[PDB]
């Protein structure tokens, strides 16, 4: 849109943090993605029950994609899905990219 | 009566809980009555929503659709309802078009060394994304002189300023208003707060 | 379903335990060999026969594992001697150049030696550049653009290892910025300073503090982006920000300080030093 592109994941860093601050989502198990998409990400959330603290997030990964996993190995918790997605979309924030 | 729009549906948002909605028929109309603005949230688990509309002008009218949040990626089915009767399909994204809420809460309170400082609120709680976005503008004029104005631009995070009173007539009464915009969003100014008068 | 035989906790680096284990030996079945592990919390299903976490061992830690598609529990324990170990173990990553740890004593005359590991190091390293600040004991190595291990323990066994994980997107203190110039254009007030060397204005986060007989004067910055090319000089390693309502008739005095935020790191609350003070405005000479 006519918006500066940095204001989105800008947007979505800001609520992974404050997200990352009840521990979370009743501990529900999604698999990783241990680059590739904002959709992985989406697809292995979106999967998540009555956890509607991750709401919000799952919106804001939406828009990072365009209109069932890929390779399911491993299944961690939410928190530690979160934790570690949030300082790789801080990589590509020091490194100003999409 | 050809029910018809004469003007498409705008909308902008507040980036919190309303958004605003304006559009304007071709004749005079009773919106209350007889139109009717279903919106749902295209984040398909979602439920579609009623918007009762007032009336803007007696030939315009606007709703309030209401919502809990909002976030970038964010947009919404618009559909306006007669009776069954078409028109407007419609695609909205909050995201794109923000209206930053009016800052509020403004007063004036002297200081030391004859300077007066000025006071506002942040119209959003902490929270909200826009609250550590918002840069502000404080409006300084005086009534008797329209021409004898001041404007200022406040880029920090306190809605505060403070002006030396040497800057003023010593003499004539000056009313000031403060207004907010985030540049994060390439937004609109906001409304002018109340007007000040000291 | 039958228990994991055989687990076993090993030790690696300074502080990355691993837990291994072999299969169910034996059911064979259709249902693929699978695996769950907790912690004391912290939970996980995996193929792999084995667990690596990386953890201080400040405390003892138990891995407990199942098998599906009976939980056996092996832990490990830290060496001891608890109240000889070093209190309010910190570090600080200065500038990206050199990591700075201190550290307080356990509440006899002993020596303290601190041992540091990260991912691109062939050996873990001894840490050689002591220091000593009042009551502190310190070192300082250097570290050049994920996590470190810091552990310090005695030279003469003795007393309990302190152990410490520096996440590296945290405990950043940038160096102190430069102001470039002071400007006015009609009654406002225009400062033009120059970021520190290895940071990006985007990352950071401003303190400007302004002195007018005193006033105090201090703003917080969000953003410092910098578009006047008329009241400016152009470093574009620079970052502006404008101070309305001062007037030029009174002698303005200005430093500039600087912390990296909550994207690109962490929010750690770690101002860099005040910049070098730039004043501009009418003198008087009492
Ligand atoms: C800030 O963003 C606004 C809105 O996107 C930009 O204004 C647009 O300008 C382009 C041409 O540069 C027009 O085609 C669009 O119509 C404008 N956007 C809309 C839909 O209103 C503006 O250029 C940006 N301002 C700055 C200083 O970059
Ligand atoms: C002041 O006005 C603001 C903005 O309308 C409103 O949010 C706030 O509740 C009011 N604060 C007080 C103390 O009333």
């Amino acid at each position: 849109g006519p918006v500066p592109p940095s204001t989105a994941l800008r947007e979505l860093i800001e609520e992974l943090v404050n997200i990352t601050q009840a521990p979370l989502c009743n501990g529900s198990m999604v698999w990783s993605i241990n680059a590739g998409m904002y959709c992985a990400a989406l697809e292995s959330l979106i999967n998540v029950s009555g956890c509607s603290a991750i709401e919000k997030t799952q919106r804001m990964l939406s828009g990072f994609c365009p209109h069932s996993l890929h390779v399911r190995d491993t299944k961690i918790e939410v928190a530690q899905f979160v934790k570690d997605l949030l300082l790789h979309l801080k990589k590509l924030f020091r490194e100003g990219q999409f | 009566d050809p029910f018809k729009v004469l003007q498409e549906p705008t909308c902008v948002s507040d980036y919190m809980s309303i958004s605003t909605c304006e559009w304007k028929m071709n004749g005079p109309t009773q919106c209350s009555t007889e139109l009717r603005l279903l919106y749902q949230l295209v984040f398909l688990l979602s439920e579609a929503h009623t918007c009762i509309p007032e009336n803007n002008g007696g030939a315009g009218c606007v709703c309030h659709l209401l919502m809990d949040d909002v976030v970038s990626a964010d947009q919404y089915t618009l559909d306006l309802w007669a009776g069954q009767q078409l028109l407007w399909k419609g695609s909205f994204k909050p995201s794109e078009h923000v209206k930053p809420r009016a800052p509020g809460n403004l007063t004036v309170h002297t200081q030391v060394s004859d300077t007066l400082l000025l006071t506002w609120s942040n119209p959003y709680p902490p929270d909200n994304y826009l609250y550590n976005h918002l840069t502000y503008a404080v409006n300084i004029w005086s009534e008797n002189d329209p021409a004898d104005f001041r404007i200022y631009q406040v880029t920090y995070l306190e809605p505060s300023l403070r002006i030396a009173a040497s800057t003023l007539k010593s003499g004539i009464s000056y009313r000031a208003r403060v207004r907010a915009w985030a540049q994060c969003y390439n937004t609109t100014w906001s409304e002018w707060s109340p007007s000040t008068k000291w | 379903q039958p228990p994991v035989t055989n687990l076993s906790v090993s030790v690696e680096n300074l502080c990355t335990v691993i837990w291994t284990w072999n299969p169910p030996e034996g059911a064979s079945s259709n249902c693929s060999l699978w695996y769950f592990s907790h912690f004391g919390q912290d939970k996980k299903i995996a193929p792999e026969t084995r667990r690596s976490i990386e953890v201080p061992l400040n405390e003892r830690i138990c891995l407990q594992v199942g098998s599906q598609c009976i939980l056996v529990e092996k832990c490990i324990s830290p060496p001891e001697g608890p109240e000889s170990a070093v209190t309010e173990l910190q570090c600080i990553w200065h500038n990206l150049s050199y990591m700075k740890c201190s550290w307080l004593p356990g509440r006899p005359d002993t020596n303290y030696t601190l041992y540091y590991w990260h991912r691109s190091l062939e050996k873990i390293h001894q840490c050689e550049n002591i220091f000593r600040e009042g009551q502190y004991f310190g070192c300082s190595f250097d570290l050049t653009k994920h996590s470190v291990q810091i552990m310090v323990k005695d030279n003469a066994g003795k007393i309990k290892p302190s152990f410490n994980i520096v996440p590296l997107t945290s405990r950043v203190k940038p160096d102190p910025p430069h102001i470039k110039n002071l400007s006015f254009h009609n009654d406002d007030l225009y400062v033009q300073w120059e970021n520190p060397q290895n940071f990006i204005s985007r990352c950071l986060f401003y303190e400007v503090e302004v002195n007018n007989t005193e006033t105090h004067n201090v703003f917080y910055v969000q953003e410092a982006k910098c578009e006047n090319p008329e009241f400016e000089r152009n470093v574009e390693n620079t970052s502006c920000f404008m101070v309305p309502g001062v007037l030029p008739d009174t002698l303005n005095t200005v430093r500039i300080r600087v912390k990296t935020n909550k994207l690109c790191y962490e929010d750690d609350k770690l101002w860099s030093n005040w910049s070098q003070e730039m004043s501009i405005g009418k003198k008087r000479n009492s």
